[PDB]
């Protein structure tokens, strides 16, 4: 058999896929880049297998021929009787967030406010808002809606990354990787926490996963879910407890893609990765856990429960959705 | 319907 060579964004990434490596006894082995964009090219050569992707991302990589192998599955609201790795994913919902303190705000006031963002080109961070966004003002004009943002993968310079604030240091300011303080679901959760934004693209579990003690981190430790709303559609603003009906979309899991003829080999060792280092597996917690990174959502977010299979072998547009790609098509004509 | 990218 192959060794599966796993493709890491930035050092923190790179760090744990090491510790995955020695643990796999070099079943899965890594590349490292310093974007997802960067990575997916590393798979395209041939230079690395794989790598696991928000919606957004398995759109570039599925217009270059990359395909799904599995999906994140977490757990489920409804009790199921199925294996995990059987189970179909429910997508979550992508939501905007902001301080219940902040009283004016509505979905109807976001204009020349302060946006926090996972990442240009993701799912809740940026497809989803930034679509709904350019239809409703009618205008592609979309980095000039927000006073200023952080939208990790935007020009530095920009308003779009004015609020980012880059490594310990302040280098990498707005890079898309862990290293940027504000990167990704909690990186931008974070930015809305401390007021850095006025507004946060994430998802509903997000919020629920860095407060009221769920997280231990220093920035997330104190707060509380009832210190945060969700912007609705309809100009309302609701309880985090109502995202149900009070989202923006619902976002198809981020999945494991590869070269279409790697995506046999990378699934079945993968299935037996997280049989050694799943929930549960035989070797976590005592040796590595594959979808542990303390709360930093590293290689896989912290709350998979398991990579599961996908119904119907799915080109990625069967696995985005006809409607979602269609979306992203819509709003990357702006650009 | 665009192409790759990269
Ligand atoms: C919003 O996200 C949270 C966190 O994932 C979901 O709350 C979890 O729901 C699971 C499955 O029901 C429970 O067993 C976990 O205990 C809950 N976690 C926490 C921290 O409370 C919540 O269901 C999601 N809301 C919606 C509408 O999907
Ligand atoms: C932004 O608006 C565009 C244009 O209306 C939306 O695109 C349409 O989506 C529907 C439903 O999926 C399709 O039946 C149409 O064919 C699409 N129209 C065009 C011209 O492509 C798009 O969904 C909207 N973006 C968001 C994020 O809601
Ligand atoms: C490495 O992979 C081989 C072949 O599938 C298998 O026999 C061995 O158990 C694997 N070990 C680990 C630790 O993943
Ligand atoms: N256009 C469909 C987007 C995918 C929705 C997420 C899901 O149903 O799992
Ligand atoms: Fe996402
Ligand atoms: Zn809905
Ligand atoms: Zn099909």
């Amino acid at each position: 058999y192959t060794r599966v060579v796993w493709c890491a964004v930035g050092p923190e990434e790179q760090k744990k896929c090491q510790q995955w490596s020695q643990q796999s006894g070099q079943n899965v082995t890594c590349a490292t880049a310093s974007t997802t964009d960067d990575c997916i090219v590393l798979v395209l050569k041939g230079e690395a297998d794989a790598l696991n992707l928000d919606g957004g991302y398995i759109y570039t990589a599925g217009k270059c021929g990359l395909v799904p192998v599995l999906a994140e599955n977490r757990k489920s609201s409804k009790h199921s009787s199925l294996d995990c790795v059987l189970r179909p994913t429910e997508g979550y919902l992508a939501v905007a967030v902001v301080k219940k303190a902040n009283e004016g705000l509505t979905w109807n006031s976001l204009k020349d406010k302060k946006s926090c963002h996972t990442a240009v080109d993701r799912t809740a961070g940026w497809n989803i808002p930034m679509g709904l966004i350019v239809n409703q003002t009618g205008s592609c004009a979309f980095d000039e809606f927000f006073s200023q943002s952080c939208a990790p993968g935007a020009d530095p310079k920009s308003r779009l990354c004015a609020l980012c604030a880059g490594d310990d240091q302040g280098l990498d300011k707005c890079v898309p990787n862990s290293k940027e303080k504000y990167y990704g679901y909690t990186g931008a959760f974070r930015c809305l926490a401390e007021d850095v934004g006025d507004v946060a693209f994430v998802k509903n579990d997000t919020v629920w996963e860095n407060t009221n003690g769920e997280s231990t981190a220093d920035w997330a430790k104190n707060l509380k879910r009832e210190d945060f709303r969700l912007l609705c559609l309809d100009g309302t603003r609701k309880p985090v407890t109502e995202a149900q009906s009070c989202h923006l979309a619902v976002a198809p899991n981020h999945a494991v893609v590869s070269r279409s003829d790697r995506a046999a080999h990378v699934e079945q060792v993968l299935l037996h990765q997280q049989a050694l280092f799943g929930k549960n597996g035989k070797n976590c917690p005592d040796k590595f856990c594959l979808f542990k990174s303390e709360t930093k959502n590293l290689l896989f977010n912290d709350n998979t429960e398991c990579l599961a299979k996908l119904g119907g072998r799915p080109t990625y547009e069967e696995y985005l959705g006809t409607e979602y790609v269609t979306a992203i098509a819509n709003l990357k004509k702006c650009s | 319907l665009e192409a790759c990218a990269f």
